[PDB]
């Protein structure tokens, strides 16, 4: 029912396979259940999405998906074709079909299409009455091609309140997304702003009305890729436990530095467990969640681990 | 110790909020900055902040000697940048773009 | 090709010098920007269509480079190619015509002289 | 005996062992002879200089020195205790000996001490007459302790004209280095500025007169760690061939990205070879060396290599 876990979606150096396996172990341990593969600087995911994997790459992706399954974790493989795809080109759709087919042969079942941080090209202006339509048409063709996978995610260009033109409720793009996009495909949402201070319960009910469904949060609360001098070791804060019966999931995009995400993922698990069975803060305090996380963290520091 | 990670988490808290211990130091420092019988107060407050600046280095160095180098190696770069700044704050109390840039600079923005 | 690398090197040349081809393109764009009455409209669109031909060569070279057999060389420098590819789109298309940084350390630094 | 090669002495992600071995393959192939291991962000070189190596790290460092020796490449190991060493402290000096002892147990026979981007503490005020005396004293004690290695390097604080206080010829700091630093230890110089546009013959004659020796150039001409948008694929330029009979060596600190450094190393090899047998630009043309370096590089792009 609920997709709660981590999204490796930051700009910067992507985590190694050793760290990813370790993350799945922590996720299972803390009763979390999902992982979204979205590293912006892994060329095969974004910049060079058309590029197929090599024998070696295929082998580790196979080990990682195997590891993911072993720890009862949902591995969601994402691709960001948005920076240069020709939506109307049948070769571009065939490339996305071949690339996601190779990944399904690795053990992947759950996929995602991301269309964030991306003017239309003449050829697509003929064929498509808008961007929202072009993205939805390609997303729906892939979802059906992939045999309607249970877990399929869609990230809109307008993914936070601030990005909606003119506003959230009146946005023609979100209207189009909610209307024309298949009901079996999930929509990602990062709240009022990219890095939302708070995520009001009124804020997401307003979105659920235009996208005609409950969204999955892509939380950038612990994200630190936007500033070299900043690190976030604080607790999960600003998102009420009342939000859980109103969402299909929460996936936190945390700090680039893997080992600094202990509290980030710890407090989130405490938050998800404090109200996993609800009605469509009373149950959780970040102050108390922070103390519990640092207490568990502290012991780890004393355990010898060599670089 | 727990009180150390509580201090560590307070200085690298959340995007829109610094932790209590971090917020206190900044506030107490913004106070010392704005002051020149009533001297005894500034003097006692300057001496107590100086001790605060000295305990945080002590936590910083303690952390650098942790058994878990794997954790340490990921975040000590941040710790080393606030230690450099904690020192001169205390010492203060005691007291292009390439051809792409060449092109983008001639474009309307 | 060799002429492909010559251009590539000229875009990412030395710290105090751009390559010949790099300096050439820069000199021309500067000129196009800085330019019935007189027939010097003949030279502007001739020189502007020649530049939109040079923006098209440089970008054909970029796509070519990305299709190289050696993905190891490419994955090390393509991030730099990708940026100049974007900045030559808007250059051609032109001619055709956080926020409270540093965290606690930074906040403490604002209350320090230097 | 002239030391020509590469110094990996930049800020950023240090190179991997695989890349470092391939570098030795390239240096030998192009008739170069040296490699200076100085990654500024390798915690056990700068920041955590006191920290000894673990088995796995010792094993890796062993294989690398073995590989250098195998490719007739001199492996010079650098260490920067500058940011926090206490020069008067016998525990600090003992620590610098323990680590260089452990490093020589890995097959390393050549070493370096850098005191470059580093304000004296009370105890070094009592014990040391000046800053230049502090470094010189600890450097000479270590060199002698290490049984006077044939290749011992030292990087001064004033490593370029611009960093010299008041000037190059009248610097009390350099005066002390040239006078009190043992004649068998070499001094690194970057030229007139940190990233010198040119390195005039006259400028080196001036430095050699104060340091009382010909320096080893630490070249920053292809260094790109100071700007995220800059890359240097141009040729080794601005340093006359007339310089070779006036230096003990040339170590280029190139781009952070290993594969971009083909032209930087290739053109440096051509410049060295053009006047490898000195006297006291007619012999070298950066324009020509670039024609050859690209012709040779172009064949590498066609060779299939998966990431």
């Amino acid at each position: 029912r609920f997709l709660c876990g981590v999204v490796e979606g930051f700009y910067g150096r992507p985590w190694v396979m050793e760290q990813r396996k370790e993350l799945f172990r922590r996720l299972q341990k803390w009763e979390l259940n999902t992982y979204l593969y979205a590293p912006k600087d892994d060329y095969k995911h974004r910049m060079f999405w058309r590029e197929m994997y090599s024998v070696e790459e295929a082998e580790q992706l196979m080990t990682l998906i195997s590891a993911a399954r072993e720890y009862e974790i949902e591995f969601i493989y994402a691709i960001s074709p948005g920076l240069d795809i020709t939506f109307s080109n049948p070769k571009e759709v065939s490339t996305l079909k071949r690339k996601l087919d190779q990944v399904s042969q690795f053990g992947c079942r759950s996929f995602a299409l991301l269309f964030d941080d991306i003017n239309m090209c003449a050829a697509d202006k003929e064929v498509f009455s808008s961007f929202a339509h072009a993205q939805v048409s390609i997303t729906n063709e892939i979802y059906q091609y992939l045999g309607e996978p249970e877990t399929f995610l869609f990230c809109p260009t307008e993914y936070c309140g601030t990005f909606c033109y003119p506003n959230v409720s009146q946005s023609p793009y979100l209207r189009t997304v909610g209307e024309k996009l298949l009901p079996g495909i999930e929509v990602l949402w990062t709240g009022p702003k990219v890095v939302s201070k708070e995520i009001p319960v009124e804020s997401i009910e307003e979105v659920s009305k235009i996208i005609k469904r409950a969204p999955v949060i892509w939380d950038n609360i612990h994200a630190n890729d936007y500033d070299q001098k900043r690190l976030f070791l604080g607790p999960y804060k600003g998102r009420s436990t009342e939000l859980i019966p109103r969402l299909k999931g929460v996936l936190t995009n945390p700090n680039c530095e893997f080992e600094a995400n202990y509290v980030a993922i710890h407090t989130l698990a405490t938050w998800y467990k404090s109200n996993m069975n609800g009605v469509r803060d009373v149950l959780y305090s970040p102050q108390m969640a922070l103390k519990l996380a640092l207490t568990e963290w502290l012991q780890e520091f004393g355990v010898p681990h060599q670089y | 110790t727990l009180e150390d990670l509580q201090l560590l988490a307070d200085l690298f808290y959340l995007p829109y909020e610094h932790g209590p211990k971090g917020a206190q130091m900044l506030r107490e420092f913004q106070w010392l900055r704005a002051n020149s019988e009533k001297i005894e107060e500034w003097r006692s407050r300057a001496a107590k902040f100086e001790e605060m600046c000295g305990l945080v280095m002590g936590m910083f160095t303690r952390l650098s000697n942790c058994a878990n180098r794997t954790i340490l190696y990921d975040m000590y770069s941040y710790v080393w940048d606030i230690k450099s700044i904690m020192s001169m704050v205390k010492s203060f109390v005691q007291w292009r773009g390439g051809l792409a840039g060449e092109f983008q600079r001639l474009l309307p923005i």
